């Protein structure tokens, strides 16, 4: 008798088990060593899909561009970059034709938006790459010490508070002959000090500096073998950057199609809407298909200068002020460097020795020093290698710059429906680099036909779908933005439910963080009572792990421990005690949304209510936990 | 008014970051605003190469093939054992306690003091030495942690911190220096890529299958309570909790279960602590059986060398020291890595049984001491199946049928699933034993998990709803189908569950073939 | 550190992870309790905290509740609602816009008035249903 | 070679070499053998005379 | 005398056996010559380093 857990497929639906088959408990792989090699593949294909363009050598840096754009069309079926302009202009107006307005209603509320936004926006956001230190430091760490740089160069604006006199002197700057900037010397006193000192570049060095991305590994990606590269950029794209994704974003928040912006539940409506209309408009005795789709090298192939193009297009009717600005961040794009890791290791095993090449050194050891494959790619990488360490990365796209814009690409391929009036209508689902097509015809033959006319249909757009990740079968059961559906029923078992431990912040904090999110996952991911329950019991472990505080009648040693011991024989009233003092634990399904102090008020003792909230106590972020999530807890002597 | 002008740089980079055919931005500009395409993809797909299509083929039963089938290839070696802890050969020292808690280093002292035989073992009697490991150093290295923890000091740090900056292999690192010496040295190279090893199924994972999810007479799993329940979801949501957690608790993986996510938290505790120093990190586990009494149970000793990295993926140098019962030489194959030495014998039940001491030098990362905290996810991830299969059942007949599903009723009988094969034949089983071989599969996932996993699975699970497409006669088609096949077999390199995952997938798949054929 | 909840792990065991103010109320606390050393000479300990539920001034406490109606209101709601019986069959629920408390798209399949669906999460199910009128 | 020609030649009234971590690796002064215990080199099987 | 000194090539490892430790590794480990000089040397050796 040998167990195989594949059998319980026998008798239950994948879908339905679909959940034992994702590895969530486990470690996401992460990264070790260089990432500067994953860097260099990206590179060598962003570039191996684009080869066929126009090579030419950029004026302003000196790099060596390729652009594809209107470029030969694809002979074989590999992936291909060659957008035509003239057919994405045309999916565009389709897609503008059947949402009369929709371009200029996004362009007047997006600006609209724009003329109220401040500086102090951009402080929101992720690590980004500054400049004046050539590292990656917080948004705010970034903004700070791009505008005091400005202060020196006389670039004033930031201080005039709306962020169209921010952006503007951004783009002064690049006009400077040369740019002053406080940089971190690291001097040696033995003792190493980093310090601040006036330094200077020239103007050629800061379009440079101002274009580039700094790459790192993509780490904690799960269900992937192979890493691949993530890319932050600088303050310098970042402002342009907002405007224009709020731009796309008012587009696509009005598309039926798309399905990025919808966040939450609304996802399995979604799901159900799209079928359930399709299925409808099904013709009598026809074959209504699903394509579960999926689309690789989605960001490699998608051009800025398409993007460009859009710009242009959804803001046909708006004044040039506006247009100009929401057509910078794609220039800045079509434009941009991508700083190649931290170089590679070269070791010798009989002199047990070991060094770091970095990246401006790459091609100054003979590449008969390195490895077949890391051979290879610096010899391809060689024409688009720059002097500083640096590549020059025109043509493709970095993984979530553009995101609501990819989408609204996506979506116009969509919105054609048909192709040379053949007998068949295809619709469906866009969610970045996600999408399923459904394919309504009259036999299975004229569906085929349909999905080849997508898929011919989407090389012309730059959009490569996979066909080894995609397939097509009946209507009815098919997977979206990895969720499962199958006969009206969807089977989200994707997401990977948050740690239910202590958010680290305090203990009437944490206890009402953590109690939010188990709520949250009942009424969102569709969380049962029992596993909810049992997510409960967890966070309370780890809670009281964490924090030292166990039941006043467990055997625990700790500092903390006597104390909890001392007051649980002192106070006459056990249930009114606070889980942290060593109360116990009274949070139920029904009760998964008062906070603890409120909830033992009447269980409290006179005596110990006082002392925990005493008015003037010595121990006393409170709205939002650092994304932000808003959280109900009462201040108290816990809240230090 | 708003006036956003252009600068020269600006201006110039937007002129040249055109499609080609415009000289530019105003050119690129005009064209947009005035030219109306009216067919231009109609006119390209017709001027397009017709060599380029989805080229769509129906889906049969004869088109899925086995997958990776160099895995029955006999001329590979048989995958081996790489797993952090032993699993289903582990030992555990077992001392009756009355349930109070003590740190670690007490509880390994007086569980060595019990056995005082096995502690007291200073003659080592090799059984085998994986291919490079230093019987002298491990054993040395050994001794240290049994002589530090026996120790009257109230500190787990290593007494030697010389001998074992060399017999943990840390002395053994390469010297970094200063780039220029490098560029002028022509023999120094970059190393190649170590490529992962071809192996073919072992038996050995099969029979941790089997019997991880079989019920033991040691629960392992302790949870705190929660607020009395008023409702009646409630009510059911406890009556489901305490049918799931009863069949779990006792289950041989649950006890594995906790055992590695506490040794994983001593771990990290002692990584912060301690960055330059040699400590021994007892692999201790809680355990209370159906009697109610409490034992600790010490599994081995770690040395948990070092570290002088923060981050998240910087090696940490942890040699293992687990006692087990179970002789190497029965299954070579499984324990190429490991130098086994026999320390003793014991009496379990009145009957002598040999005593083996498995040592290794392992590694590890800040995250996976972190991720092994996280192991009793797994308890959430098993649960949230029988929810929905349970609950499943309750929409088809009001009544609660998680009496009815796990034991039957007047109305229905127990529910069954099928859960293996023997001679052939398939074989059914209740909901329990399903539940556990659903927990023990999460578990395995967990413990075996890298990028070779995540690529399996995630690749894999293409080919389980097509499968399930063609039960439902959707009459799936597939673009292509090789290349399909080729993602998930480049995943099948040496990890055992990976490995052990395609000979199931192989084995289920013919059987949905017969039954098809029906 | 980029995990809040490992970084208060390490803080949790340190000695004085607390930041404690300056004055008369901070100086009642002893500086050494059994052994333990609660502040020193300003930083603070959790078992100083733990001693202040304990062993301390009783504080009075007479406009908190007004200050936290709100919250109170809530575990009144609560307290004296009824709880009915449980239906287990299959449950349709319409995606609307409701307010969580006295707004999101939630599906809801009955009372949509925000004292039921501040309790969502305990009334409503896929293959579960039960009846909840609030206090 | 080079480093020798610019101490001699340069206004310092120091004969030392300005770049002696290089110098190190140069003259191959940094590839000499580590002294270990000789508790460990017994137990190494791999040292021989 | 000092006695002898083993050294690994690959691990780039030195080490000095003193005088009274001469026995204590396999002959094997000692080069021709000084393995014949200590097998004729063993019935003189006086088990402190002095022969
Ligand atoms: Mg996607
Ligand atoms: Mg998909």
């Amino acid at each position: 008798m040998n167990i195989n857990p594949y059998f319980l497929f026998i008798d239950v639906p994948i879908q339905a088990a679909i959940s034992t088959t994702f590895p969530y408990t486990g470690v996401p792989p992460y990264s070790h060593g260089t990432g500067t090699g994953y860097t260099i593949d990206t590179v060598i294909r962003t570039h191996e899909y684009s080869n066929k363009g126009k090579q030419y050598i950029s004026d302003v840096t000196g790099c060596t561009m390729v652009d594809p754009t209107n470029g030969p069309l694809p002979e074989d079926n590999e992936p291909s970059a060659y957008a035509q302009l003239d057919c994405v202009l045309e999916a565009l107006d389709r897609m503008d034709e059947e949402h009369p307005g929709l371009f200029q209603a996004a362009s007047q509320n997006a600006m609209e938006t724009l003329m109220v936004t401040t500086v102090d926006k951009l402080t929101q956001g992720r690590q980004t790459f500054d400049w004046t230190v050539c590292r990656n430091q917080p948004a705010a760490t970034a903004l700070n010490t791009t505008i005091t740089s400005f202060r020196l160069n006389d670039l004033n604006g930031a201080d005039k508070g709306g962020l169209i006199p921010f952006c503007q002197d951004i783009i002064d700057s690049l006009d400077r002959p040369e740019m002053t900037f406080f940089s971190v010397k690291n001097i040696k006193k033995i003792k190493r000090i980093p310090m601040k000192v006036k330094d200077k570049i020239t103007k050629v060095e800061y379009i440079k500096r101002a274009l580039s991305l700094n790459t790192m590994t993509k780490d904690a990606e799960r269900g992937k073998l192979k890493r691949r590269a993530i890319a932050t950029a600088g303050i310098q794209i970042r402002g342009f950057v907002l405007v224009v994704e709020n731009l796309a974003k008012n587009i696509c928040e009005n598309l039926e199609q798309s399905g990025l912006p919808v966040g939450g539940n609304e996802k399995k409506a979604k799901l159900s809407n799209a079928v359930a209309k399709m299925l409808s408009n099904c013709p009598p005795g026809g074959i209504s298909m699903t394509v579960t789709g999926d689309n690789t090298k989605w960001n490699e192939c998608l051009n800025p200068r398409i993007f460009l193009a859009m710009t242009e297009r959804i803001t046909r009717d708006s004044p040039i002020w506006f247009r100009d600005f929401c057509s910078i961040a794609p220039v800045l794009f079509s434009n941009k460097i991508a700083r190649l890791g931290k170089g590679f290791m070269i070791t010798s095993k009989t002199k047990r020795l070991k060094a770091q090449i970095p990246c401006p050194d790459l091609f100054s050891i003979p590449l008969e020093r390195y490895n077949e494959e890391t051979r290879a790619k610096l010899k391809k990488l060689k024409p688009f290698f720059n002097e500083e360490g640096t590549a020059s990365l025109s043509p493709g796209m970095m993984m979530g710059m553009f995101n609501m814009l990819s989408t609204v690409l996506g979506v116009a391929a969509l919105g054609i429906k048909n192709i040379g009036n053949k007998e068949y209508l295809w619709d469906g689902l866009q969610s970045s680099d996600d999408f399923a097509l459904f394919v309504n015809a009259k036999d299975e033959e004229t569906c085929m036909e349909g999905i080849n006319d997508f898929y011919r249909t989407c090389k012309l757009l730059g959009i490569n779908m996979s066909k080894k990740k995609s397939y097509c079968n009946e209507t009815g059961m098919f997977e979206f933005t990895s969720m499962f559906y199958r006969d009206g029923f969807v089977s989200n078992f994707a997401m990977e439910l948050p740690s239910f431990g202590v958010a680290g912040v305090n203990e009437s904090a944490d206890m009402a963080i953590g109690m939010t999110i188990i709520k949250n996952n009942m009424i969102n991911n569709g969380m049962g009572p029992a596993t909810a329950q049992t997510a409960i019991q967890l966070f309370i472990a780890d809670y009281r792990y964490t924090y030292k505080c166990h039941r006043g009648d467990s055997k625990v040693e700790g500092k903390r421990m006597k104390i909890i011991k001392e007051l649980w024989e002192n106070t006459k009233g056990r249930d009114g005690l606070l889980v942290a003092d060593g109360g116990p634990n009274i949070y139920n399904l029904r009760n998964l949304h008062i906070p603890e102090i409120v909830l033992k008020y009447n269980l409290m003792d006179p005596e110990y209510k006082g002392r925990l909230l005493h008015p003037q106590n010595p121990f006393v972020g409170i709205k939002e936990a650092d994304k932000k999530m808003d959280y109900d807890a009462v201040s108290g002597t816990h809240s230090w | 008014g708003i006036d956003f002008k252009l600068g020269q740089t600006i201006s110039r980079l937007r002129d040249i970051s055109v499609p080609a055919g415009f000289s530019n931005f105003e050119g690129m500009r005009s064209y947009i605003d005035n030219i109306d395409p009216k067919g231009a993809i109609e006119r390209n797909l017709a001027r397009m190469s017709p060599l380029v299509s989805v080229t769509p083929k129906k889906l049969t039963w004869e088109d899925l093939r086995p997958i990776g089938p160099h895995i029955y290839n006999h001329e590979l070696p048989e995958v081996p054992y790489n797993a952090f802890l032993l699993m289903s050969d582990e030992l555990g020292l077992a001392n009756m306690t009355e349930g109070k808690s003590k740190k670690p280093k007490t509880l390994a002292k007086e569980c060595l003091e019990k056995y005082s035989t096995l502690r007291d073992q200073t003659d080592p009697i090799l059984i085998m030495k994986s291919e490079k490991a230093n019987e002298n150093f491990l054993w040395k290295l050994w001794r240290d942690c049994v002589n530090t923890i026996s120790n009257e000091e109230m500190s787990n740090e290593l007494q030697k911190t010389n001998y074992a900056k060399w017999a943990t292999g840390d002395g053994l690192t390469y010297q970094k220096i200063m780039k220029e010496v490098a560029i002028d040295d022509e023999t120094m190279c970059q190393e190649e890529p170590k490529i992962p090893n071809k192996c073919r199924v072992a038996a050995w994972v099969q029979t941790e299958m089997n019997l991880l999810s079989t019920l033991t007479s040691k629960r392992a799993l302790d949870l705190p309570e929660i607020g009395p329940d008023v409702a009646p979801v409630e009510h059911v949501g406890s009556e489901r909790r305490k049918y799931f957690v009863n069949e779990i608790n006792y289950c041989k993986a649950s006890t594995v279960m906790m055992k590695y996510v506490l040794f994983h938290t001593s771990l990290l505790n002692e990584s912060n602590a301690s960055m330059g120093k040699y400590k021994v990190i007892p692999i201790t586990n809680r355990v209370v059986n159906e009697k109610g009494e409490s034992f600790d149970m010490l599994y081995g000793l770690a040395v948990k060398g070092q570290s002088h990295l923060r981050g998240d993926t910087d090696v940490v140098t942890v040699v293992t020291f687990e006692f087990s019962s179970t002789d190497p030489r029965v299954d070579s194959g499984k324990w190429p890595k490991y130098t086994v030495f026999r320390i003793g014998s014991l009496f379990v039940s009145g009957r002598e049984k040999s005593v083996y001491l498995y040592c290794r030098v392992n590694g590890t990362n800040k995250i996976q001491m972190k991720w092994g905290m996280e192991a009793r996810r797994c308890l959430l991830q098993s649960m949230q199946q029988m929810e929905a299969i349970v609950e499943q059942e309750s929409s088809i007949q009001g009544y609660d049928m998680t009496k009815a599903c796990f034991k039957g009723d007047r109305v229905n009988s127990p529910k069954t699933f099928s859960i293996g094969t023997q001679e052939g034949k398939l074989v059914k089983g209740s909901f329990g034993k399903a539940l556990r071989v659903i927990f023990t599969k999460c578990l395995m996932h967990y413990v075996f998990g890298n990028a070779q996993l995540e690529g399996f699975s995630a690749e894999s699970r293409r080919l389980l709803l097509l499968i399930q497409a063609l039960k439902d006669r959707k009459g799936p088609w597939v673009f292509d189908l090789e290349g399909m096949y080729s993602g998930i077999e480049e995943c099948i390199s040496n990890n055992p569950w990976v490995i052990q995952s395609a000979y199931w997938f192989n084995e289920w798949l013919g059987f949905e073939k017969e039954g098809s054929k029906v | 550190e980029k995990n809040p909840s490992l970084r208060m792990k390490w803080a949790m065991c340190s000695n004085f992870p607390l930041a404690l103010t300056k004055g008369d109320m901070a100086n009642r606390i002893p500086l050494e309790y059994k052994g333990i050393q609660l502040k020193t000479n300003q930083m603070c300990s959790i078992a100083a905290v733990t001693w202040w539920n304990t062993y301390g001034p009783i504080g009075d406490t007479e406009g908190f509740e007004r200050v936290y109606e709100s919250f109170f209101l809530r575990k009144m709601r609560l307290d004296n609602a009824t709880w009915g019986r449980i239906t287990f069959g299959p449950v349709e629920r319409v995606r609307k816009r409701v307010l969580l408390n006295p707004r999101r798209f939630l599906p809801v399949a009955g009372a949509t008035s925000a004292e039921f669906i501040e309790m969502l999460h305990c009334l409503q199910g896929e293959n579960w249903r039960q009846i909840y009128h609030p206090g």
